[PDB]
RNA sequence: UUGACCUCAAAUCAGGUAGGACUACGCGCUGAACAAUAAGCGCAGGAAAAGAAAAUAACCAUGAUUCCCUCAGUAACGGUGAAGCGGGAAAAGCUCAAAUUUGAAAUCUGGCAACAUUUCUUUUGUUGUCCGAGUUGUAAUUUCAA
RNA sequence: AUUGGAUAUGCCAUAUAAAGCGCUUUCGAAGAGUCGAGUUGUGCAGCUCUAAAUGGGUGGUUCAUCUAA
RNA sequence: GGACAUGGGUUAGUCGAUCCUAAGAGAUAGGGAAGCUCCGUAUGAAAGUUGCACGAUUUUUCGUGCCUAUCGAAAGGG
RNA sequence: CAGAAGAAUCAUCGAAUCUUUGAACGCACUGCGCCUUUGGGUUCUACCAAAGGCAUGCCUGUUUGAGUGUCAUU
């Protein structure tokens, strides 16, 4: 068998982060939350999706109309996107729950926001995909989503995924996100290794 | 399973790249020639560099410690694959300093007990006199006068060194005797 | 912001997290060819203040040059090179391992409409704006020549011979 | 290496011109602004008074103009310099003062849409 | 010779048989001349010649005009209908580009320009 | 024979063996040209021929590289 | 002997040729 | 199973762009024997480079750059050889990164379609619409003089 | 003919807009394998090590000046 | 006169070249090099000119199977 | 000289033509190909000709894909 080099750079990085020592502050990101909450979480989200940009334009100019014939509305809610928005709003105390894509590109993107979220008293969790973030908000990708504020009929829901999130994401793992990741190794690996460990041991150190 | 699927791609990977060492390694002649027939070994000379300061005391044994924290030796490689460390040590291998000394050192070390022993110093010494000794034993005065004058490169019939004289140096010849 | 962040997290580059990246990302590197486009910045935060906008006609290129002139202006001019039809903005470090100095350099397509219109990077689209990296106008090319304000940094053995003198 | 002055009479009438082309894109307007006035920096020359480079932005605001206007009426401004004595600013100021009575500015023409 | 304001009323295909003709008049005015010719056929092999190139051009001068009418008000025009000033002023920031300028800019000049002014001597 | 017909310029220059011009450089991108031999380059530079382009861009600039036909 | 020889060693032949007499 | 995204490819894919010549002046690199020189190499323009102080000075202070005169064969270094001040030529200032637009990506390329426009059927745009780029950040705002 | 910046004048103008100045019981982000230290070459470069926040650079007898990457 | 002048003269489906390969050279992949450039020739290349075949057309958005440079000889091969 | 009778070996110049090469670009250095379309002749599944095409690096976009890369999907 003879892969492309693009497809063995790509297993071989899947590999080599695992066999590393991968830092507590990346190593948390392995960590993700589970599958019944993050499809709780993404029901509230996809009710503050926001507008598009067809459907931003449609009602522009439903009111341009209005004004080009003869002549006072409610602020809009939806969910806040963006790193630079969302850090600030964290920084602000103005999030309510912050959502980190599991797969940012260079890490060190998001490397600081769970601590960050943390330091500020703000709830967050880490679901997987930046493309499912980034489908809320009609892009390919978020790095990060945040909600800071919700109608008063979903004010109960979003209490129970706060709730959720505490319960499975932050009461869970917290002593795990603290211990470095990696050092998996396969069923066979280590024998392997060790033989090859006392064979290096004995005489092979030069 | 993720841990099977896992399993298996580290064996995969693992197997693919000793194929390559192999096939590559099958390119050298000796190298095929050579599959049909707790201590340390300093043999590296930046080793005996650091073995030289640390037993001449020259560089403190506490100072060598601390200089051992770097960017280097927190890059632990301890359980890393192979298709990984072959390339890391080729490639991230902090070059540290070398002294002559142990050089020389080491020149002493792999002399061998039978590298210089009477044959190998007197015939060996010999061939190279005596091919030296095979391969040891291995100006004409022109007048710039009827067909020679105003010559500008090796006149008819003259070969070898060989001068030219036109009777008027002659008095810069007198003058420069005088001098 | 979030760059406020990345500028400090970049400053300490053999903590725990930017020692372990530095590895893995220099031995990505080496997978791939000595001078590859990079789709993004690995650093947005130093390719931002370096002129870098994300948008089109902004080009990204990585390149590791041996260690052992500058390596930062060698990297530039064999990018430029490299890619010819564009136009050598900026460049930074990004990488580093014990025989490679990996850098990112940022090039603008002067042909793009994109940047011909845009009234900030105008300015590079005119012809004298012509391979900067080979003429040492770069901001390594000016370091690299002792271009600067200070006293660090032919009016001498010509005879000027007046009308009346 | 000889440098020669052969085109010093050339070079002179060309900046004569030069300066001509310049009264005829603007005519009614001077050829040059109007530096400040400032003590040059040395014991050896600091009895004297030389032509600076433009106002202090101290200057501008005591005299009345405005450090984005100065520029249009003809005032360099320096953001560099600054007033360390009340007997460089009062000197500097009448100089504006003197420059603004001796000055005639002609109205523009301003845009003003059918409504407000 | 044949007048070009004429040439140029005409349609292609008569303006081909001409051509067609003009140059059986040019190949047999060759033979003559190397057969033995005289002073009226050496005269006539020029006109001709020129004639022919006359009618050339009224063809060429047709077909490009029919294709400058075709790409009228086209993004993308064939390349030796485009402009050729030189390279180099091809590739340069076109006026508009050139005069564009930032809202900080606009701004700036809408609100303090450089105003006219005179010093009373 | 030890020399052949370069194609570029035209001169008995190109070598056999090398397969290189000693006159021009050729099969090279660039020209051979060297500052020492001041007399080589006037002998081959520009306007040693015909010069035909750019002295149609010599006489189109003065009225400002314009196109079009009269009234 | 190629077209550009024959072509050539023409030109060699026209280049010694007898002025014209007008 | 179906689909998102990341990365990487392919096309005689839609439209572009690079090469070579000249090289007096200009900017880099390299560099001898006897000179930031010659030669060699790279790269531009009608000028290039420099340029709005991580600058001088020790004054009653000066105020981007460039060039001229002067400083001055002076200081310093040990024959080499400046610079600050001063006189003059010309003068013009500025743009970003780092701020949440968050009561609304307000930004932009391209296709198609009309409409104008032209040194010009050859140029350059506008208006509409659609697909995309973009939140891993495009506009407005701010650049410390604030 | 082809053009430039003005002047006069017509039409249009998306001003629910934009700006200067002045006031503050409110705030003010400032560029890192860079500076620097050590060493080896010719301020600059390589190598090793590698920062700070009234911090840092450069001058002068604590002060002055400047605000790099 | 092999000089000069003026004209004339070389006709191929079967003769040679054209095609193939030889030692070697050589671009491409990648890697060097401040650089003019050098190493490298199936090399860790996604290396296929319409590689080939199959199918009542497959949720009228393609599924299944198979196999996996060029130059260099007017005396070599044809 | 002969010959011809808006002339001209005229000027200007904004429209065109511009053979083979050359940065030289289908591959080679007398040649050898491929792709699209059109045309001919005692004459048509053959042969021939003509026109328009086919270099490389890179940028923006488009379409088509690959991945035991990251996931989602009652
Ligand atoms: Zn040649």
């Amino acid at each position: 068998v003879k892969w492309p080099e693009y497809i063995r750079l790509q297993r071989r990085r899947k590999i080599l982060n695992l066999r590393l020592k991968v830092p507590p502050a990346i190593a948390q990101f392995q960590k993700t939350l589970d599958k019944n909450t993050a499809t709780q979480v993404f029901k509230l989200l996809n009710k503050y999706r926001p507008e598009t940009a067809a459907e931003k334009k449609q009602r522009l100019v439903a009111e341009a109309e209005a004004v080009a014939n003869g002549k006072v509305s409610k602020k809009p809610y939806n969910v806040k996107y963006g790193l630079n928005h969302v850090v600030a709003l964290i920084e602000a105390k103005k999030a309510k729950l912050v959502l980190i894509a599991s797969d940012v590109d260079p890490i060190e993107l998001v490397v600081f926001l769970p601590a960050l979220c943390k330091k500020m008293g703000v709830p967050y969790a880490i679901v997987k995909n930046k493309a499912r973030l980034g489908t809320v908000i009609h892009q390919k990708t978020a790095a990060v989503l945040a909600v800071t504020e919700v109608r008063e009929e979903d004010k109960n829901e979003l209490a129970s995924i706060v709730s959720a999130v505490d319960a499975n994401f932050s009461a869970k793992y917290d002593e795990s996100r603290r211990k470095w990741g990696g050092g998996i190794m396969g069923g066979k690996t280590q024998a392997l290794l060790a033989k090859r460990a006392k064979a290096a041991a004995a005489t092979v150190r030069l | 399973d993720s841990d099977d699927e896992r399993d298996r791609l580290e064996a995969d990977l693992d197997s693919m790249y000793s194929d390559y060492t192999k096939r590559k390694a099958e390119s050298d002649v000796k190298y095929r020639v050579k599959k049909a027939r707790n201590n340390v070994e300093i043999v590296t000379a930046e080793a005996m560099t650091l073995a030289q300061d640390i037993a001449s005391r020259r560089k403190s044994k506490a100072d060598l410690i601390d200089e051992g924290y770097n960017r280097w030796s927190f890059q632990s490689k301890e359980g890393l694959p192979d298709w990984f460390l072959d390339e890391e040590t080729t490639v991230n291998k902090p070059n540290k300093p070398i002294t002559k000394e142990a050089v020389l050192a080491l020149r002493e070390k792999m002399k061998a007990l039978n590298a210089r022993p009477i044959k190998k110093v007197l015939e060996a010494q010999g061939r190279k006199k005596m091919r030296t000794i095979k391969r040891l034993q291995r100006p004409t005065l022109v007048v710039a006068k009827g067909p020679n004058k105003g010559l500008k490169s090796r006149p008819k019939g003259v070969k070898g060194k060989y001068k030219m004289v036109d009777s008027r140096m002659k008095k810069d010849l007198r003058a420069q005797k005088r001098l | 912001g979030a760059y406020k962040y990345l500028e400090e997290l970049a400053k300490k580059k053999q903590s725990d997290v930017n020692l372990f990246l530095s590895r893995v990302r220099a031995w990505e590197y080496r997978q791939m060819n000595v001078i590859h486009r990079a789709s993004r910045p690995s650093r947005p935060d130093k390719a931002r203040r370096l002129g870098y906008k994300a948008k089109q006609g902004y080009v990204i290129y990585r390149i590791r040059v041996r260690r052992g002139r500058s390596a930062r202006c060698t990297a530039e001019e064999r990018v430029g090179r490299y890619c010819s039809n564009l136009r050598v903005l900026n460049s930074y470090w990004v990488n580093q391992d014990a025989t490679y100095k990996f850098f990112e350099v940022i090039l603008v397509d002067p042909s793009h409409k994109a940047i011909r219109r845009d009234p900030r990077i105008n300015w590079i689209v005119n012809p004298v704006h012509k391979h900067r990296e080979s003429r040492g106008l770069t901001s390594i090319g000016k370091k690299s020549r002792g271009i600067g304000k200070g006293h660090r940094f032919l009016r001498h053995n010509t005879l000027s011979l007046r009308r009346y003198r | 290496y000889v440098k020669t002055w052969f085109n010093q009479p050339g070079r002179k009438l060309r900046r004569r011109q030069a300066r001509q082309t310049k009264a005829a894109k603007i005519a009614p307007r001077p050829v040059e602004a109007i530096r400040p006035a400032v003590k040059p920096p040395t014991i050896r020359y600091n009895m004297k008074v030389r032509a600076g480079r433009g106002f202090t932005l101290e200057e501008l605001k005591a005299a009345g103009v405005s450090r984005r206007v100065a520029s249009t009426i003809g005032i360099p401004v320096d953001h560099r310099r600054r007033n360390r004595s009340e007997e460089s600013l009062q000197r500097n100021v009448e100089r504006i003062k003197v420059y603004l009575a001796h000055l005639i500015v002609f109205p523009r023409k301003a845009g003003q849409p059918k409504k407000g | 010779a044949l007048k070009t304001f004429e040439l140029r009323k005409q349609s292609q295909e008569n303006l081909a048989e001409q051509l067609q003709e003009l140059r059986q008049e040019l190949a047999s005015l060759r033979v003559q001349k190397i057969a033995g010719g005289s002073g009226s056929k050496l005269s006539k092999i020029k006109t001709t010649r020129k004639d022919i190139a006359r009618i050339l051009t009224v063809i060429n001068e047709s077909n490009r005009l029919a294709a400058r009418e075709a790409y009228k008000n086209k993004k993308y025009i064939p390349l030796d209908l485009r402009q050729k000033k030189t390279r180099a002023i091809r590739r340069a920031l076109t006026p508009y580009e050139q005069s564009r300028k930032t809202l900080k800019q606009i701004k700036k000049e809408r609100y303090f320009p450089l105003r006219k002014y005179a010093l009373k001597a | 024979k030890s020399h052949t017909i370069c194609r570029r310029c035209g001169k008995r220059s190109f070598h056999i063996q090398k397969s290189t011009c000693a006159c021009c450089g050729y099969p090279a991108a660039k020209t051979r040209s060297y500052n020492w031999g001041a007399k080589a380059k006037r002998r081959r530079t520009t306007g040693t021929g015909r010069m035909s382009y750019l002295k149609k861009v010599h006489r189109s600039f003065k009225n400002g590289f314009r196109s079009g036909k009269p009234a | 002997k190629s077209f550009r020889t024959k072509q050539k060693l023409a030109k060699a032949a026209r280049q010694n040729r007898p002025i014209p007499q007008w």
